[PDB]
């Protein structure tokens, strides 16, 4: 676990160093603001139907009563430009506040504690998350437990010994074709079938597919010894 | 999930087939060029909602030729190859119960862009996710696919809700009649009752009233003598027509911006439900969550996703 | 007829394609109107007939090209219209000129529409293909069969939020 994990950090460093587009989500924030600001600035150069876009030019040419007509066009148009900018910024404000709340949620579930949610902290069984600061945002490094290799085994729903069906207390029943073992679902760790690893429920005439075997009772040899 | 994609052209819409009228649009700057990017961004977001929800995996999982479910009948939710388009029996009713109109608006300058993800490929998403959950249980999305007997899959699902797995093996015979009968009631409710799909119908009608009203603005004079550009151009002088054209463009700009503003607001509401649809896929469908009444009333066990036009339908199994 | 023209009929000036219409307008009826109150059809004052008005200038223009450092090859895509002006192919999105059609399915690179995507590949040129949904994985299923992982790996996922 120390070799796989430590080797993973090296892959994150190489990935982040080589790939500059992984942060594009943050670059889009800077680009969006740059485009919105650049646009808002370039609208001042437009005449908005007026003879000229410069106010002093209108005042230095048209008479007082005539200049008001042209200035009204500039104001009316420039006011609408702010309405478009403010409106757009309020929309983007709803998009960033949604992501910010999501980040705060992940820090609570993924970072501070351990979350059992499915694919919320990333693929696999969530172990823990380490936050990292990024410009106008945050980065989350999610350590997870992903099973690698798998092998196919024979299973049975229950074991029949004394006439009463035996069920696993934890794990599942597995066999290679000879003896029946009880093991966890996340890994293969052979364990003998015992009264301590199973419990008695129902009978052997109910469970469909029940198999016969001998359930090892630790108390038998203790009484013999 | 997905909202109808509509791309409006402020160059053709504002001034129809008019060179002089269009000349006045340049004086307004990016107002036309700006509104084009606002609508384009909404069309791009429509494709990201279907990719982050419909398909949660990079592989396709198909059912085996010999299907043994342990006494349960999945034929209703399983895809039928006999049909020309592969879909589940439940998805067939959704397509019919959810409804030229576009020809009239398409010629006005409003173009409806087709979705990057066809409804045919969307149906195969639910077929892979629904097929992986049955054969692979809940472990197909968390890593390599685990082959597990479906009879033993529900045994643990009862353990997470506080019920010993011993009740499933013994009572699994009676669960076949309760589970199969529950699926049949859904098919009869959607076919007989058409009001259950009103949630998605309100989304289509929301855009319909916005498109038809936007086209009706051209008939309004907006303070101008007439609402037709050729009528004012052939009557009033170029300088006088510009005064009337100013009221036409100014009136149409306020109507065009009002439509774009509503689309951005409606798009935000759709994205809010998109995250929920993507959240229900992993927690309800893909995995199992101890949270109560998120997947529907009762202890959650398994969820079966179903494709629907401009949306998605979820079938949740509760205890 | 069957061509885009600029027509003046009974004082009504407009541009559109003139075609014979199957609609029968009453004698007192001169020009028809659609839901949008645009002219639906026209009637020639000389020889009385009903002509369907189909507007002109349909479809968009889009450019499909790889990065500049890749190559200067371009593929013109006309969306919402078939092939008119004019490697000339047609899709549900519209006429696509400048891109070859490869029946083999690959991973979507440059999205087009209707499940079709484009990429620059092998003497290399822009090719069009159906979006691949991923490799088919058939999980063997049997009542007595189970799969227990024999190995594990620790993975680190990088997620970013603004």
């Amino acid at each position: 676990i120390a070799n796989q994990f430590n080797s993973a950090i090296g892959k994150i460093q190489d990935s982040l160093s080589s790939t500059a587009s992984a942060l594009g989500k943050l670059q889009d924030v800077v680009n969006q603001n740059a485009q919105a600001l650049n646009t808002l600035v370039k609208q001042l150069s437009s005449n908005f139907g007026a003879i000229s876009s410069v106010l002093n030019d209108i005042l230095s040419r048209l008479d007082p009563p005539e200049a008001e007509v042209q200035i009204d066009r500039l104001i009316t148009g420039r006011l609408q430009s702010l309405q478009t900018y403010v409106t757009q910024q309020l929309i983007r404000a709803a998009e960033i506040r949604a992501s910010a709340n999501l980040a705060a949620t992940k820090m609570s579930e993924c970072v501070l504690g351990q979350s059992k949610r499915v694919d919320f902290c990333g693929k696999g069984y969530h172990l823990m998350s380490f936050p990292q600061s990024a410009p106008h945002g945050v980065v989350f490094l999610h350590v997870t437990y992903v099973p690698a290799q798998e092998k196919n085994f024979t299973t049975a729903p229950a074991i029949c010994h004394d006439g009463k069906a035996h069920f696993p207390r934890e794990g599942v029943f597995v066999s290679n074709g000879t003896h029946w073992f009880v093991t966890q679902r996340n890994f293969y760790e052979p364990q003998i079938i015992t009264t301590d690893n199973t419990f008695v429920s129902g009978n052997c005439d109910v469970v469909i597919g029940i198999v016969n075997n001998t359930v090892y009772d630790p108390l038998q040899p203790e009484l013999d010894s | 999930v997905s909202m109808t994609k509509t791309s409006v052209d402020c160059t053709m819409y504002i001034c129809g087939d008019s060179t002089e009228c269009s000349n006045l649009l340049l004086q307004y700057g990016s107002f036309c060029t700006q509104l084009n990017r606002a609508l384009t961004g909404i069309a791009v977001e429509q494709d990201k909602n279907t990719q982050e929800v419909f398909a949660q995996v990079k592989q396709i999982y198909k059912t085996p030729p010999i299907k043994d479910f342990g006494g349960f009948n999945f034929s209703q939710i399983l895809p039928d190859p006999s049909k020309p388009s592969k879909r589940s029996f439940i998805e067939d009713l959704l397509f019919n119960k959810v409804t030229d109109l576009i020809c009239a608006q398409k010629f006005n300058g409003l173009t409806v862009l087709p979705p990057l993800l066809t409804d045919e490929m969307i149906a195969q998403y639910t077929s892979a996710l629904l097929a992986g959950t049955i054969t692979s249980g809940w472990t197909f999305g968390a890593g390599a696919a685990l082959q597990i007997p479906f009879a033993m899959q529900m045994a643990y699902r009862f353990n997470g809700i506080g019920v010993t797995q011993n009740v499933l093996y013994e009572n699994q015979k009676l669960i076949a009649n309760q589970f199969n009968s529950a699926i049949g009631k859904i098919q009869d409710s959607l076919s007989s009752t058409a009001s259950a799909l009103g949630k998605l119908q309100d989304v289509v009608n929301q855009n319909a009233q916005a498109l038809n009203t936007l086209v009706k603005q051209l008939s309004s004079n907006f303070g101008a003598i007439s609402s037709v550009l050729n009528d004012i151009l052939s009557r009033l002088d170029p300088p006088e027509a510009e005064v009337q054209i100013d009221r036409l463009i100014t009136g149409r700009l306020q109507s065009l911006q009002t439509y774009v503003t509503q689309q951005l607001i409606r798009a935000a509401e759709i994205r809010a439900s998109a995250n929920l649809a993507a959240t229900k896929m992993s927690e309800c469908v893909l995995g199992q969550s101890k949270r109560v009444d998120f997947c529907g009333k009762g202890y959650h066990l398994m969820s079966f996703p179903q494709s629907a036009p401009h949306g998605v339908v979820f079938l949740h199994v509760t205890y | 007829k069957n061509k885009c023209v600029n027509f003046n009929f009974n004082g009504l000036t407009g541009t559109g394609v003139l075609t014979e219409s199957n609609k029968k307008f009453l004698p007192f009826q001169q020009f028809g109107r659609d839901i949008a109150d645009t002219t639906d059809a026209v009637r020639d004052p000389q020889t009385l007939e009903i002509l369907d008005i189909t507007p002109c200038s349909f479809g968009g223009v889009s450019v499909i090209t790889p990065g500049t450092n890749t190559s200067n090859q371009v593929a013109v895509l006309y969306q919402g219209v078939n092939c008119t002006e004019v490697n000339v192919f047609q899709t549900r999105a519209g006429c696509l000129i400048g891109a070859e059609h490869v029946n083999n399915s690959y991973e979507c690179d440059i999205p087009i529409g209707a499940g079709i995507c484009a990429s620059y590949q092998t003497s290399q040129s822009i090719i069009a293909y159906t979006m691949s949904l991923g490799a088919e994985n058939s999980v063997a299923y049997s009542n007595n069969s189970i799969a227990i992982p024999t190995n594990f790996t620790i993975s680190v996922t990088t997620e970013i939020l603004p």
